[PDB]
């Protein structure tokens, strides 16, 4: 489970926009 | 459960038809026996082609397609 | 010919503006009531 | 309303006896045919001759369902019976056998005849050949 | 056609697999034979699809699993299963294999058991070499 | 050097010195005969060799 | 979008400020469509990628002039539509709770999935995420097979 | 010549019953007359 | 017609093909029969 | 064996080409070489009394008495009503003195 | 034409291209006429070469 | 380490060699990718390409999904795909070997799967029948371009060039026979160096034809057949018997 | 005694399925469309594992049975039990 805040914050580390955004680091 | 079919872009089936013009590498080994399998169902894909044909007062003619 | 490829569309044919059809230049009078759809690839498809 | 001939020229044939005219064909027999016995309860037919083997076909697709194996030679007469065997064959190589045609496998192999087993006929009130 | 002959080892741990059947899919390796292909996953996520090399037949033939041919009841490969079983019995059994592909094929169809399949399928002999085998390791410029 | 093997004809063309092609063994019966094969075996070995 | 023909209605005002944008994804299309001589299959799928992404972002781009900001008249949406700039069943899912961010139609398509389920990309990060360290492993999810997708989940 | 032979014994067709088989289909095989008769009573 | 052609390009071609008795194997396959039929007789009534 | 397999191969019914295939894996000393094309003869046709008595002194010949009394047993099993067989059995026993 | 009738069989089932749309192998997409023909040309070619 | 790094990319995408093969014919058979109406005396070539173990190694995502078998084109030297591999891009090691344990039986470390026979000239995959560890090493003739050399250098040469790809048990070079037989302690090991080496050149850059390397035909490395020598073919039948002893152990456990 | 009707009707059941059985078989593996219009998934393995057995979509253009070819078997023969041949009993030929 997770807050929608943190949602928000993870879903911004995505490099590059859209769903095809990178969660690779 | 059912959901009606998905309408791919034209890009994707036209990127395939280029990309299958030098079928050299092996990773078409596959594909290859794909065409020999089509060619039983080409006489059917010649008559809706022909049946479809744009008649002589329309300039061009869009015509739904499926494609392997 | 018998050596030449068959053409790209999207290279050669999808760019060049499409010559004019058969169309028989209709009546604006004696025609008023087909002249707005007879030539179209479905006439009236979208009019319910 | 159906009789099946058989004949040297390898072939199994149905003629429908309303219009005295052949409808169905049985291609398989590798060489001449000898004899043919009506199934006496279903619609399937059993064939034997110079190849050494029964074919059981399913009288309405023509497909030999089941081949039986186990002659040695030329079969020389069938007889179909409504159990088990439901096929009783007789053959050149001097033996009767007795099938069981789901398993595709002889029953019971009966040597006693020194020659030639050319004839065999089914007792019509009592279970016995 | 007899049931998949897969080794707890090669299906795993999981809970519960899902297996791809495909009648006629494959080529037997040991006979060459055209065989029900069976292929599945460890795991949904893991990487890797094991599928039965051997039909049924062949792997019946040699007491082994279809998917890694090691001997359905001892877990090792049939060289070293049928040294084990020579080392006990005197006897030297082997599974003697064929060349020619007619060969293959024709020893395929045989029923029977080849090399120490005998004894490892029968698991009362396979018991009853278990206890002998302690005895053996037991002792110009 | 080694002798030169006919070629194959076709795909499954036998050669019969690598098996034992279309083996019959013999049908078992009551009689025990582990100790006559245990003699022709070893008779075969020292003619060969 | 198909060709212009005397079955095409003028463009709707306000098209030309918009045109210079569906020029780009246009050009961007007609390059990724080309015969590029890839050797390896996984290149040759990353190929199909790149055009179902830029289908998907002139789709998104247009979907959000008409619904999100408004930008563009009712005419000149239905004129887009009718002439395949937008994809209209994408943009109706995009429309649906919880299916705002969909790659693609086919990444939903359970008929076609050996399984029954949709596309792994489908999936919330999250839980892949969850179940891969109660596992004890790393994600293996990169990207699906039908369209490069790293993961659409709406909240993601 | 020794070509020139009769035949001392039939093909038999138990050689043909280990053989796998192939998927050819044949216009003799086609279906026809799907429905059998039958007789009254 | 195609279907058979490419089943025979991945198959191969039929080994079980059995030759119908047409008007060019009449006289031979009439002579087989024959032979084999005299055959039998003189042999079952031979000791 | 290329050779006697060929000629086997395009007619199974001689008998005699079976035995002298059979006799010359004997005299290679591969008795089980010699054993298969026996059995395989007596697959094409077991009634033929001499390829039964050949392969019964093969196995004695080379003095595997349980083989050929095996062998003996199947043969009296098969065609009990050739005495051939019979006697074979009656005198090879009684030459062991049993 | 008129004198000799072949009516139609009721089994409607198992058509072509809507057996064929059933399976994730194919696909749908809307294209020109010529360009769909020139494809057909395309993949003949291959086919029989 | 290797596992301190990411994997460098060997060859780029762009540098790969087409798949059309050279010439040996009047016309390319589009179905077998193979040249037709002709004949060559010997089609090999030397490898333009080489795996270098300590520069080349390094993480790929097989590392991270759990993938148990080895890239194939990074023990030849020419996968482009680099860090973002699918598969394993280092030499194998006895962790690697132990996670391969149950699937080695029938594949190779390349996930390859094995045969019932090998191949009448002893190329390829492998047979699953025998654990073979010994490579043969033949074509050293056209690996050092013809270079005269003595006996020696070539068996230090092969040393070096093997050594590189895993533990080994043992080097033999045969003088008398102009071959090299090379046994490693893991089977996958030898699958790695086998295609690894395979096709390969001997020359080193302190040698004058170093510029001319890709002229000839390369090593030759395949499976060995049986040691026929009586000191190994007895020290085989102990390994044998160490085995059977350390199997008895486990059997008595088991049951 | 003649089979009573009981025994009769069971085995022509029986048989009667069983060749169902085959023709369908024979049907379904043809590679006529049309020959599906006249044709009429849990597993158990080793102690207690449960195996779930599904079906492949497979591709309409591939070959259905990537196995299937023509080949020429010799098949053994099985000689498991002896078959007694039960015989019980002048220049003219
Ligand atoms: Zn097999
Ligand atoms: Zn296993
Ligand atoms: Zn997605
Ligand atoms: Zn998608
Ligand atoms: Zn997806
Ligand atoms: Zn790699």
């Amino acid at each position: 489970h997770f807050t929608k805040s943190e949602l928000k914050r993870r879903r911004k580390t995505r490099k590059g926009d859209g769903p095809w955004g990178s969660w690779s680091s | 459960l059912y959901t009606p079919k998905a309408e791919m872009p034209p890009e994707h089936l036209r990127k395939i038809i280029n990309t299958h013009s030098d079928m050299a590498s092996k990773m078409y080994n596959t594909d290859k026996k794909a065409f020999l399998g089509a060619l039983k169902y080409l006489p059917h894909a010649i008559l809706k082609l022909l049946e479809n044909m744009p008649h002589p007062w329309e300039q061009a003619k869009e015509v739904k397609v499926l494609y392997h | 010919d018998d050596d030449e490829p068959p053409l790209s569309y999207e290279q050669h044919i999808e760019n060049i503006e499409p010559l004019d059809p058969i169309n028989l230049p209709l009546d604006s009078q004696d025609d008023e009531y087909v002249k707005d759809w007879l030539y179209d690839s479905r006439p009236l498809e979208e009019d319910s | 309303p159906y009789l099946f001939s058989v004949s040297e020229d390898k072939t199994v044939k149905c003629w429908d006896l309303e219009k005295n005219q052949i409808i169905r064909d049985y291609y398989g027999h590798l060489s001449g045919v000898r004899t043919v016995s009506i199934h006496p309860t279903l619609d399937l037919i059993a064939t034997a001759g110079r190849d050494s083997v029964i074919k059981l076909w399913d009288m309405r697709t023509r497909i030999p369902v089941i081949t039986l194996v186990g002659h040695k030679g030329p079969i020389n007469q069938v007889q179909c019976t409504p159990v088990d065997p439901q096929v009783v064959s007789s053959s050149t190589d001097a033996t009767v056998r007795l099938w069981d045609v789901v398993a595709g496998k002889t029953m019971k192999v009966l040597t006693h005849h020194k020659r030639s087993v050319r004839a065999t006929a089914l007792h019509p009130k009592e279970f016995s050949v | 056609e007899p049931p998949p002959n897969i080794c707890e080892q090669c299906l795993g741990d999981e809970a519960n697999i899902r297996m791809t059947k495909i009648p006629q899919g494959s080529e037997c390796k040991i006979c060459t034979l055209p065989f029900t292909l069976y292929h599945f996953k460890t795991s949904k996520r893991s990487n890797n699809i094991i599928k039965t090399l051997i039909c049924v037949r062949c792997a019946t033939q040699r007491n082994i699993c279809q998917c890694c041919m090691l001997d359905s009841r001892w877990h090792i490969p049939i060289q070293l299963r049928d040294h084990l079983i020579s080392l006990v019995n005197e006897e030297n059994v082997m599974t003697e294999e064929a060349k020619n592909d007619m060969m293959k094929r024709f020893l395929s169809l045989k029923n029977v058991k080849l090399g120490g399949a005998q004894i490892t399928s029968d698991p009362s002999e396979a018991d009853n070499i278990v206890d002998k085998l302690k005895n053996i390791l037991l002792r110009v410029d | 050097v080694a002798i030169k093997k006919p070629k194959k004809k076709y795909g499954t063309d036998i050669d019969y010195n690598e098996d034992i092609v279309y083996e019959q063994a013999p049908m078992p019966g009551i009689y025990d005969t582990s100790t006559e094969d245990r003699q022709i075996k070893k008779k075969f070995e020292q003619f060969e060799r | 979008p198909r060709i212009k023909t005397r079955r095409s209605k003028p463009a709707p005002d306000g098209f030309e400020k918009i045109k210079p944008t569906l020029t780009d994804f246009e050009i961007q299309l007609r390059d990724a469509q080309k015969d590029k001589s890839s050797k390896l299959a996984a290149k040759s799928n990353e190929q199909l990628w790149e055009i179902m992404q830029l289908h998907h972002q002139r789709s998104r781009y247009i979907y959000t002039l008409y619904y999100k900001r408004k930008a563009i008249s009712k005419d000149l949406y239905d004129w887009l539509i009718k002439e395949k700039y937008a994809d209209k069943l994408l943009i109706a899912k995009w429309r649906k709770t919880g299916y705002e961010k969909l790659c693609c139609l086919r990444c939903i398509q359970k008929n076609e999935t050996n399984n029954g389920s949709t596309c792994i990309c489908r999936v919330p990060r999250a839980q892949l995420e969850e179940e891969a360290r109660k596992k004890g492993t790393q994600v293996s999810f990169h990207q699906c097979v039908h369209c490069g997708c790293r993961g659409c989940a709406s909240t993601d | 010549t020794t070509s020139h032979r009769p035949q001392l014994e039939a093909r038999s067709g138990a050689k043909a019953a280990a053989y796998t088989p192939t998927g050819i289909e044949h216009a003799r095989l086609l279906p026809g007359h799907t429905t059998l008769k039958y007789r009254k009573f | 017609y195609i279907g058979n052609l490419i089943t025979r390009q991945f198959e191969g071609r039929s080994n079980e093909i059995v030759k119908t008795t047409t008007k060019q194997r009449l006289d031979a396959y009439y002579d087989l029969e024959l032979r084999n039929s005299v055959m039998d007789d003189i042999l079952e009534m031979m000791p | 064996r290329t050779e006697y397999e060929g000629y086997l191969k395009r007619n199974r019914l001689d008998m005699g080409q079976w035995i002298r295939y059979a006799q010359f894996e004997i005299e290679q000393h591969d008795m089980r070489r010699a054993r298969s094309i026996f059995e395989r003869a007596l697959l094409v046709d077991s009634s033929f009394i001499p390829l039964w008595i050949r392969y019964i002194d093969a196995e004695l010949k080379v003095k595997c008495i349980n083989h050929a009394r095996n062998l003996m047993n199947r043969a009296i099993s098969t065609l009990p009503r050739v005495d051939k067989l019979w006697y074979k059995y009656l005198i090879v026993e009684e030459s062991l003195n049993n | 034409n008129e004198l000799h009738p072949t009516l139609p069989t009721n089994h409607n089932k198992t058509k072509l291209l809507k057996s064929l749309k059933n399976t994730k192998y194919f696909q749908q997409t809307t294209i020109d006429w010529v360009e769909a023909g020139l494809q057909l040309c395309r993949q003949g070619h291959n086919m029989l070469n | 380490s290797w596992r301190d790094k990411s994997a460098k990319v060997q060859v780029k995408e762009s540098e790969l060699p087409s798949s059309i093969p050279a010439q040996t014919g009047l016309t390319f058979n589009i179905w077998y990718n193979k040249w037709s109406q002709g004949f060559a005396g010997n089609t090999r070539f030397v490898s333009p390409f080489a795996l270098q173990p300590q520069l080349h190694s390094g993480k790929t995502r097989g590392d991270n999904d759990g993938q148990l078998f080895f890239c194939l084109f990074f023990a030849k030297g020419m996968c482009c795909l680099g860090p973002k591999c699918e598969y394993l891009h280092h030499i194998p090691d006895e962790e690697d070997i132990g996670k391969l344990a149950l699937r080695t039986e029938v594949l190779d470390c390349f996930g390859r799967e094995k045969f019932a026979d090998y191949r009448e000239d002893m190329g390829g995959i492998g047979s699953f029948r025998k654990k073979n560890k010994t490579l043969y090493v033949g074509g050293i003739d056209g690996a050092l371009n013809s270079k005269h050399l003595k006996p020696a250098q070539i068996e230090s040469r092969i040393r070096f060039v093997f050594s590189r790809l895993g533990d080994i048990d043992r080097i033999r070079y045969v003088e008398s026979k102009n071959c090299g037989f090379v046994k490693f302690k893991y089977q996958a090991n030898a699958e790695f160096a086998k295609e690894a080496m395979s096709n390969q050149t001997l020359l080193l850059p302190s040698d004058k034809e170093w510029d001319d390397r890709r002229e000839g035909t390369g090593l030759l490395v395949k499976w060995a057949n049986e040691d026929p020598d009586p000191a190994a073919q007895k020290r085989l039948q102990e390994e044998l018997k160490l085995e059977s002893l350390n199997m008895m152990v486990h059997l008595i456990n088991n049951n | 005694p003649l089979p009573t009707k009981a025994e009769i009707q069971e085995c022509t059941a029986r048989t009667k399925s069983y060749i169902q059985r085959l023709v369908n078989a024979k049907l379904a593996n043809s590679n006529n469309r049309a020959s599906s219009r006249y044709v009429t998934a849990n597993l158990l393995l080793n102690n207690s594992h449960h195996i779930e057995v599904v079906s492949k979509q497979m591709d309409p253009l591939l070959p259905r049975f990537v196995g299937k070819k023509a080949r020429k078997v010799v098949a053994p023969t099985e000689n498991d039990e002896v078959v007694p041949v039960l015989h019980m009993d002048p220049n003219e030929w």
